[PDB]
């Protein structure tokens, strides 16, 4: 697994128990990054963060 | 309410609509040393709502570092209880969706 990285336009190949690429934002800027990476289980989104997840190749 | 996945997003709604009566949102970001605060500032009316999350960045993923604050120069008691009531009770809707799936 691939994902992207906080600083574009690089990837990570995940290591082993992180099966999964994240990204997270403030609630109101989905298209400003605070955190990208790979991550082993999804946040859950809160009031002011909101976090997407997914498993393919720089899905993030 | 209804499935697991209606009652997730009634709390979403009810999450964005807080932010759309707002006047004005401000937000910021700031980390040092693993330690990251996420706040935003509400203008309603005449007063503020000072929103803070902090969390701990370890293997640089972000984690929950206790509850959400909530400051006002009024009394803000009531309405942090609601919304400290609200991320608890956002939290577990997506709980029982997550364990659905």
């Amino acid at each position: 697994l691939k994902c992207n990285q906080l600083i574009p336009p690089f990837w990570k190949t995940c290591p082993k128990g992180k099966n999964l690429c994240y990204k997270m934002t403030m609630r109101a800027a989905p298209m400003v990054p605070v955190k990208r990476g790979c991550i082993d289980v999804c946040p859950k989104s809160s009031l002011l963060i909101k976090y997407m997840c997914c498993n393919t190749d720089k899905c993030n | 309410g209804g499935t697991p996945e209606e009652r997730l997003a009634q709390l979403e709604k009810e999450i964005q609509a807080l932010y759309d009566a707002a006047d004005e949102v401000v937000d910021e970001v700031e980390e040092k040393d693993g330690k990251m605060t996420v706040t935003r500032t509400l203008t309603i009316g005449d007063g503020t709502v000072t929103l803070v999350e902090t969390l701990k960045i370890v293997d640089g993923a972000p984690v929950k570092d206790g509850e959400i604050e909530v400051i006002c120069n009024p009394e803000c008691e009531e309405l942090g209880k609601r919304l400290k009531a609200l991320a608890k009770e956002y939290e577990k809707a997506q709980e029982e969706v997550e364990k659905a799936k």
